[PDB]
């Protein structure tokens, strides 16, 4: 019973674009019609800050470059003239059927996978993954630079059912530990709702709206769009700044903390081979048996159930979805 | 002949590549295939400039 | 070139995934033969039921949208192909050349049958439109006119009766609704004129078409000027081999008529606004065949 | 084998009778075909006439006779000939210098022709060798010619009720008319020696202006549901009468009543003045023979233009 | 009496492109001017997560690839800032004369086929196929990813007669079983209308409009348009979505393929639900082709036997054969 | 070919120029460079009409 050369799993928990706006912390109770932050252009005089080879460089060569600097145009987004609070609004949907494979070459493999998934669900539910996801949704971990140096960050996660707000929730990213997961009644309720949606007990829609105190006329750091002079290109939708769907889903999936290093990095995004771009190192290297592909191959062909931690990581990967096999 | 060997998921993508500095392009193709680190990647050989020299899909033969 | 007693004007006929190649060396608007044969196939079915005669077909292209993408490597565009189903052997399918596009066109059907007077014109028009809707023109489905606005019915008008004043008023009324689109006509006068003009240099026909259909620049600098839009078209198919009895040609789809191997023949057509044309009958395309020579052309002789 | 037609590039499973060559030229002088060359025939080696389903057999009607099915083939000699003729033009050091001269403004004796909007077609797909007479470079390198009508490129139509386009609506400048006006205004600098040919190109260029103008109004009326009151109605009153929407259900019966008894006659004057201001002329040349023909052409064009709109209201 | 080397059947039930728009479910009934969804461009920065080929004994080599990400451009379509309901509108026509062959080499074969078709129709009508198609049209089975994760899907089929007047219907895709076919008055009426159109009533046009609740700012998934031109330079998009009139849509054939997913008699019939009616029972997603030629259930074999030997196969095989003939295609050689 | 050679501090300016009446643009460019009357000026070549043919900055190469 070999594997299928073609294997794909549709991603789950796919959110939508995140719109941004500005306003006054006082008006936080009423936040509608606020004008969006429009990107603008400003000239910046380029400078030589790169590390040049001392062997190639010389005293005259340096004075030559700084003599005629290379001008470069960039794009920046700043809050309105009078605005001290930034607002971000993005929705989230729960599709479900994570273990259900989208396409498989062999039927036996698909049946074995569905059986293993049903067995795992029966033994223990997704409540653990839902609880971990609840913390990430509650806190502002999704923000990369806007969160750093913020006075007050307030997240509001509502529940949209049949077009109405079934139940609202309000949390505090600052109060909630960034590197520590603490239990709360609201977090448990949200985790239960997510587990139900994933299990297929009903449609689940959550509208997350965050309000972060940055400062008057501050400069927000939106997602820079790919370049085709103009060097920095910001991604604007309908003349409004936003964050990429994948850019949000990457932070929202920071649930991988069982790496073999136990360093101070903290939450790591679920990615095959535990690759990290910023750190430049990939934990869970293929040499070990903890790799996702090896764990799934063993638990499928040899029916070897790995540690609960590895099983959770494998289920998280299947939920995120991707392309496997060959 | 400096040739930049790059790897990407889809034939249409931008990524840095290693400089082989090989004598001939066919030699470059063989070296790239030997150094392939992946099964689903699309090998793309490109010169020092922005002109694309050749590409090879995972399930397809070399193309120029 | 029979004089059509009446003319039926199809207000708007949409087509999807039609044939946009029309020729081995050219691509674009479908060959006029596809439209001419269509009216012929309709007359063979509805002509007996309604006792009508259709010999002239006018073509007016209101909207043409192809499916092409321009690559970044070169300035030559490419078409958007489809995905063939998996082969029976279980291996991946083989990619094949094909074309698709959205074509909104209006056809003029010349009614030469005298029996039209014995039946209501509106009923004849509705009966013809009903078959035209279910029919597939150019190789694709014909999407009827359905939208927020009211539908567009087919109007049949007799051009035999009435004074020249009424005839001109009718032609103007028709051109008023046919202005958004451009008509199609065959122009062989300029083609033969240039052929005889450059005959001294070399007797090459394809070279003349290639030179005419391009951006010509003269040394001064300057660009050569043309009176109107001129483009090559598949005037017809020339006979490449002698006629063979239905038995001689193997795998023939019919044993009633003999099979003949033919080749492709190009030409030069011109796009002129309907207001430019004086007589509408000159727009209708008439198929002419020669039993001796295998030349078969749909060019409208009355246009010259 | 040597043949002038093959089914390998046409279809992979297409198999049938391939003619060795054309013994006679059935192509008439009135048209253009492969039989008109009779030379430069290139036939490559592939790898009871029979046909196949993919032969694309099509019936043809006959006057008062039965039907004859035609099974066309794929011309290879003509295709290769046209391909080489266009390759030697687009490429080569000879044509290369010609295009460079255009940028330098040098009036080089040779003239280079361009082929915009070209299309590429691949033969054989993954296995180009399967195609007959298709070499390694010749496979998939065969480019076609664009036959799309000039109206193939369609853009949006915008007619707002503000003053931004209310004042400039009368002009309605379009990229199609902009390229024609530059060619038309270039024929006014010709001397008496060039006045012989100017009697045809300039005469035909006037009709194209009215044609491109009427198409804009037609597309506007066929895309905008209507236009309400707008500013700058002093000279724009005549333009608003070009595109007439239907009377609204909630409106009064005095809108169509006033427009019914009024004929659009100022549109011609606004168009004539617009063209006069768009195209430059010389004051001293008013008493020359060119001015007479220019006024005659403008009058002939204005007459047909006014006549076209006269039947619109009536 | 051998077979005809050339056999072709014109396809029936050929739909057109499906326009899409966004809006509020409340105004969907009273507002049909919803603006279309315009395609947009986005950039993604991902790592190479594909399976590794070289030995895993080189840790540094792996970290190197991680330093270089994969950059590409794609196309996405998202609803307007304030829009939670997606609308899709597409028409469908019924030509008829499925059994009527388009071209046949031998006349005897064509006559035998017409006789067998008339006999089958007399014995039992196409009401079974019409009923199966009615379920597909009623439910959203045609949607592949838009249906998954939907709050409420409402389909409305309008029979456009000579005039604007029509018998507009309203169904529920969620309420209707995806893997189970149940009888209903509306389904029976639709099946009867389809059977009449196929039999040659004279004119049949069905305008299907669907409204699916997805969410504010959600992303739709249109059909990617195949290009096949890799290009000789960079600065291109890796994913091109099919769009007409600056509006996203789904291919006509892509819609007609899902709508005809009635082939449930395949030999395996083990967990799989409806499958597209295609020769050799090929499946792209599953990558397997049921009804292999080795067995006698093959469409070509069954038709050859029922024509030359006049052997009437099981009612299920006859239904499948009639469905394939309705779909149309090229057979023989 | 009548070409108007103008000199200005910045590419954006409106200053008159001399009519060279040269055969090709390369001649006007070489003449402007050989006869350049200023170091920091921006050469701007234009045709008889108001259309700008090309420009060249003090520390930059010719541009069109």
């Amino acid at each position: 019973l070999s594997t299928a050369s073609v294997l794909a799993f549709e991603r789950k928990l796919d959110p939508s674009d995140a719109l941004m706006s500005a306003g006054a912390w006082a008006q936080r109770d009423a936040s509608q019609e606020w004008p969006a932050v429009t990107v603008r252009e400003k000239s910046v005089r380029g400078t030589i800050s790169n590390r040049l080879k001392t062997k190639d460089r010389d005293p005259a060569k340096l004075d030559a470059s700084i003599q005629s600097p290379n001008l470069q145009t960039v794009d920046v987004a700043n809050l309105p003239s009078d605005a001290d609070t930034l607002k971000v609004r993005f929705t989230l949907r729960v599709l479900g059927g994570a273990g259900t494979p989208s396409a498989c070459n062999d039927a036996a493999y698909r049946d074995k996978l569905l059986q293993t998934v049903a067995t795992y669900v029966n033994d223990q539910g997704f409540a653990e993954l839902a609880r971990r996801y609840a913390h990430n949704l509650a806190n502002a971990r999704f923000l990369w630079r806007n969160r750093v140096g913020a006075e007050a960050v307030e997240v509001r996660i509502n529940h949209i059912r049949q077009g109405e707000v079934a139940r609202a929730w309000r949390f505090d990213a600052l109060a909630i530990g960034l590197r520590d997961f603490k239990a709360d009644a609201e977090l448990d309720a949200l985790a239960e709702l997510i587990a139900s949606g994933l299990s297929g007990s009903g449609h689940v829609l959550l509208e997350v709206v965050a309000f972060a105190r940055i400062g008057d006329g501050q400069e927000v750091f939106p997602s820079q769009e790919l370049i085709l002079q103009k060097s920095k290109t910001l991604y604007s939708v309908r003349d409004a700044a936003a964050i990429h769907s994948q850019k949000i889903g990457n932070a929202l999936r920071t649930i991988d903390t069982w790496y073999p290093d136990e360093d101070g990095l903290g939450p790591i995004a679920v990615e095959p081979y535990g690759s990290v771009t910023s750190q430049g190192k990939a934990y869970r290297q293929p040499k070990q048996k903890l790799d996702f592909y090896t764990l799934l191959d063993n638990w499928v062909l040899r029916d070897e159930a790995p540690a609960v931690e590895q099983q959770h990581y494998v289920i998280a990967n299947l939920i995120r979805g991707g392309v496997f096999g060959e | 002949s400096t040739y930049i060997i790059k790897e990407v998921q889809n034939i249409n993508s931008d990524r840095e590549g290693v400089k082989v500095e090989t004598t001939s392009l066919t030699s470059a193709k063989r070296i790239a295939s030997k150094n392939q680190f992946f099964h689903g990647t699309v090998l793309r050989i490109e010169s020092e400039s922005g002109n694309w020299l050749a590409y090879k899909e995972d399930g397809k033969r070399w193309i120029e | 070139v029979t004089d059509p007693e009446a003319l039926l004007l199809l207000p708007r006929l949409s087509i999807q995934n039609a044939n946009a190649i029309s020729s081995p060396l050219t691509w674009g608007f479908p060959s006029p033969g596809a439209f001419t044969g269509f009216v012929h196939a309709l007359q063979r079915r509805v002509g007996i039921s309604l006792d009508i005669e259709l010999d002239g077909v006018g073509i007016v292209c209101h909207r043409f949208e192809a499916q092409i993408s321009q690559p970044a490597g070169k300035r030559t565009k490419v078409f958007n192909l489809t995905r063939n189903p998996l082969n029976r052997d279980g291996s991946t399918a083989a990619i094949v050349e094909e074309g698709r596009a959205h074509l909104e066109v209006s056809l003029l059907l010349g009614v030469h049958g005298d029996g039209l007077d014995d039946h209501p014109a509106q009923e004849i028009a509705r009966q013809v439109q009903e078959q035209a809707g279910a029919m597939r023109l150019a190789g694709g489905s014909i999407l009827p006119w359905c939208n927020e606005r009211f539908p567009a019915p087919n109007a049949e008008l007799l051009m035999l009766g009435g004074s020249d004043e009424q005839r001109r008023k009718n032609q103007r009324r028709l051109t008023r609704r046919l202005l958004p689109g451009f008509a199609l006509v065959s122009r062989e006068a300029l083609l033969q004129q240039h052929l005889e003009t450059l005959r001294t240099t070399l007797p090459e026909a394809t070279t003349l078409d290639a030179l005419l259909d391009l951006c010509r620049i003269n040394f001064e600098w300057q660009v050569r000027d043309k009176p109107g839009w001129l483009v090559p078209i598949p005037a017809g198919y020339n006979a490449l081999s002698p006629l063979y009895l239905p038995g001689e040609v193997r795998n023939a789809r019919d044993r009633e008529t003999p099979l003949r191997f033919v080749e492709n023949l190009f030409g030069l057509g011109e796009w002129l606004s309907p207001h430019r044309v004086a007589a509408l009958s000159d727009l209708l395309w008439y198929h002419h065949a020669e039993p001796d020579k295998g030349l078969y052309r749909w060019s409208t002789p009355r246009f010259v | 084998q040597l043949v002038t037609h093959t089914l390998k590039p046409i279809h992979p499973d297409a198999r049938g009778s391939n003619l060795h060559s054309l013994p006679q030229a059935p192509g008439q002088p009135g048209l253009a075909g492969s039989h008109e060359l009779g030379d430069r025939l290139v036939s490559d080696v592939v790898g009871a006439p029979a046909s196949h389903s993919l032969a694309k057999q099509l019936y043809f009607p006959l006057p008062g006779s039965g039907y004859h099915l035609l099974a066309p083939l794929f011309p290879t000699s003509l295709v290769h000939h046209v391909h080489a003729l266009l390759r030697e033009a687009r490429f080569g050091d000879a044509a290369k210098a010609a295009r460079e001269a255009r940028s330098r403004q040098e009036s080089w004796p040779h003239g280079f022709s361009e082929y915009p909007n070209l299309a590429i077609q691949k033969f054989g797909g993954t296995k180009p060798q399967n195609i007959s007479q298709l070499n390694n470079e010749r496979r998939g390198e065969n480019w076609l010619l664009p036959s799309l009508p000039p109206n193939w490129q369609r853009q949006n139509v915008n007619a707002p009720m503000r003053h931004s386009s209310v004042f400039e609506h009368d002009f309605g400048r379009t990229p199609e008319v902009s390229r024609l006006t530059r060619t038309l205004q270039r024929f006014l600098a010709k001397t008496v020696h060039n006045n012989l040919a100017i009697r045809q190109r300039r005469a035909q260029l006037v009709a194209q202006i009215c044609d491109e103008a009427l198409q804009y109004a037609a597309r506007l009326r066929e895309l905008e549901p209507g236009w309400s009151a707008t500013p700058g109605c002093q000279l724009h009153d005549a333009e608003q009468l070009w595109l007439d929407p239907l009377r609204a259900q909630t409106d009064e019966t005095f809108l169509q009543r006033r427009l019914r008894g009024d004929w659009p006659a100022e549109v011609g004057n606004r168009f004539a003045n617009w063209l006069n201001r768009a195209v430059s002329s010389d004051s001293q040349i008013l008493g020359s023979p060119e001015a007479a023909q220019w006024s005659q052409e403008l009058s002939k064009e204005l007459t047909m233009f006014k006549e076209i709109l006269e039947d619109e209201r009536d």
